[PDB]
RNA sequence: AAUCCGGUUAAUAUUCCGGAACCAGAAGGUGGAAUCACGGCAACGUAAAUGAAGUUGGAGACGUCGGCGGGAGCCCUGGGAAGAGUUCUCUUUUCUUUUUAACAAACCACACCCUGAAAUCGGUUUAUCCGGAGCUAGGGUAUGGUGUUUGGAAGAGUUCAGCGGCUGAAUCCGGUGCGCUCUCGACGGCCCUUGAAAAUCCAACGGAAGGUUUUCACAUCUGGUCGUACUCCUCCAAGGUGCCUCUAGUUGAUAGAACAAUGUAGAUAAGGGAAGUCGGCAAAAU
RNA sequence: CCCACUGUCCCUAUCUACUAUCUA
């Protein structure tokens, strides 16, 4: 049902993440009811494109995961001085540097 | 102590009311069950349904 | 404070007045 | 502020001379608010359809001053 | 001068007797002008301040230039 | 106005800046009374005594006799009363004519 | 009789600025209404629907206490959103915020009326109160405490992003409780000494008088005098478990250096246990 | 009166802060 879009544009042209990484770490982190990998039917995780990661869930998933779980990678990259997670719109979160 | 039958009170009244605009007893039951009520009769409202049945 | 009590606060804070150079 | 749902009303309301100023607002619902200015009371109308809604601006005289959104 | 530049109200240190009454005739009389609202308070020394709102009409600057006080 | 007292009887209102200001309510209006009965009327709306001339005469009186200052059941009672004691004159001056 | 919101100062705001209302009084004018208006069994209703003298009625206007009901705000909290965190890992997680005024519109429930004649007593309060002086029930009438939908009103405010003042977004959906604060309604007591006055406003009876009236609507105008800065008996008063913390406010009260004796205060002490003193005074014991 | 208790006492000792002291 609703559809939660992350831009890594900017991680692309600058390498700091690169798409399978992200995939791969959405992937193993996705905590849908406390265990990874339960997406199941309700919610579907399919990046477009090597520049976003799209998941459409007919359940609730809350933007603050989405910030929170992409923060944990970016702390294990230790790269939060030079990058940051923004909300262009809602239901669409993007990094951005200083 | 007060709390606990002022709610209890007000639910075995309005079940009561409701049975007896439901047909299931009678202006005379119902009048016989409200007085005992006041008494704390039933402390449970399966207590009453009990007594309902039972009538 | 009336216009009465103006006026004679006005000229006690007028008595303290340091005196003209000329 | 009265509310009003009539457009005639609200037509001669504004050509009669307690009429100053007219301010139209568009929202984001895509209706347009007429707002008009008497001496004692803000006269309101609130219309759904665009095409009445531009014809009752032409409808309205020269003389008054209406101005867009703020 | 705030006021006068801003507000479009001139300021005067009027009688302490005068009224509003007298204080927009005064005005009116004296520099051909049109007050709309008066505003008076009394000083703390006992002396009555009277700002005279003007017109639409007129402006403050010009009045306070030919008045010579600009 | 220190001292609070029975005049400054105020209610909170969330004002549209997001701040929370105490607004003055007057007294409320009471509905005028039957003269005899001493009941309240019914059909009179319960309004200040200033802001009772701003409404209309029909506004303010039930069109029946003596409607607005004396109840229905007390009229009728005093209908009742007067036309008995007539009666009882009318009785009494044929008996003692 | 009658005002709110937003903004504004180096210092003043329900006063100033911007916007939006309200009250009182004054005349004419325009439209509408009656020839001293109709309807409903009734309670009563409506855009209006003259009322002299004289005679009344009501509001103002009235003790105190307890419980219940209603609403608002505050407190609590579930999500939604935003940002700031914390984050090897765990933590869909932590913290903070999430506005609608006066006023103006339409609608939204205990007292009475109509049918009714009741006990085999019914209705019913948290608290048994009423009923042939007319119950339950049915249909009405009025009083609207309130609530719904708006207008006011997003154009404002707040929060995030930016650009160079401008431009974006969001400002949402709940749940609630013997919660606290304030107010209203419906009761129940205690009264006893049965619970200020007046200004002011309204209505009734009454029938003088005769293009007239018109308590309907709309436009137009005005609102003087004085206090208002600031300082301080009384107001506002978060959370958790007498302590701790948030919001807010200070870090001042002449300072420094040494720590012998003295004095005060606070402790611990082997063995004995009131032998001390006129004396279990003070401590510890309990 | 009995029991318990303790620096009241034999018989005082030690520690701490303040005081006390000096300096401007």
């Amino acid at each position: 049902s609703n559809k939660y879009i992350i831009d890594a544009t900017a991680a692309v042209n600058d390498k700091i993440f690169d798409v399978a990484a992200f995939e791969k770490y959405l992937i193993d982190r996705i905590k849908v009811d406390g265990k990874t990998g339960n997406l199941g039917s309700s919610v579907v995780v399919s990046r477009e494109g090597s520049s976003k990661i799209a998941v459409i869930a007919h359940i609730d998933f809350s933007g603050r995961y989405l910030k929170y779980l992409t923060k944990k990678f970016l702390k294990k990259h230790s790269l939060r001085d030079w990058l940051r997670v923004v909300s262009t719109k809602k239901g669409v979160y993007e990094l951005r540097y200083y | 102590s007060a709390v606990v039958w002022m709610r209890r009170q007000r639910v075995l009244r309005r079940l009561l009311r409701k049975y007896r605009e439901s047909g299931k007893i009678d202006k005379h039951l119902y009048h016989t069950l409200y007085l005992e009520a006041k008494g704390n009769t039933f402390k449970h409202k399966r207590a009453l349904i009990e007594h309902i049945q039972r009538a | 404070k009336s216009f009465r009590t103006k006026q004679k606060l006005a000229k006690a804070a007028r008595q303290n007045r340091p005196i003209p150079q000329w | 502020p009265r509310q009003i749902s009539d457009i005639k009303q609200f037509l001669e309301i504004a050509r009669r001379k307690d009429a100053t100023s007219a301010r139209i607002k568009k929202n984001t619902n895509k209706d347009v608010k007429f707002k008009l200015r008497c001496s004692k009371y803000l006269y309101t109308l609130v219309v759904a359809d665009a095409k009445k809604a531009e014809k009752l601006r032409q409808s309205l005289p020269p003389d008054l001053t209406v101005t867009e959104v703020g | 001068m705030k006021k006068i530049e801003d507000d479009n109200t001139l300021v005067f240190h009027v009688h302490l007797k005068a009224n509003k009454f007298t204080i927009k005739e005064a005005v009116r009389k004296l520099y051909s002008v049109e007050p709309v609202k008066i505003n008076t308070l009394i000083r703390p020394n006992g002396t009555k301040k009277a700002f005279v709102k003007l017109s639409a009409d007129a402006d403050a600057l010009d009045v306070a230039n030919r008045i010579g006080f600009l | 106005l220190a001292y609070n007292t029975r005049s400054n009887r105020t209610r909170i209102i969330k004002t549209p800046g997001n701040n929370i200001r105490y607004l003055h309510i007057k007294k409320l209006g009471t509905i005028p009374r039957c003269g005899d009965t001493g009941v309240p009327l019914q059909g009179i709306p319960a309004l200040r005594p200033r802001e009772f001339a701003r409404l209309s005469h029909n506004k303010k009186t039930v069109q029946r006799a003596y409607g607005g200052c004396l109840s229905a059941n007390a009229v009728k009672d005093r209908i009742v009363r007067a036309f008995l004691i007539e009666e009882q004159k009318i009785v009494k001056q044929k008996l003692k004519q």
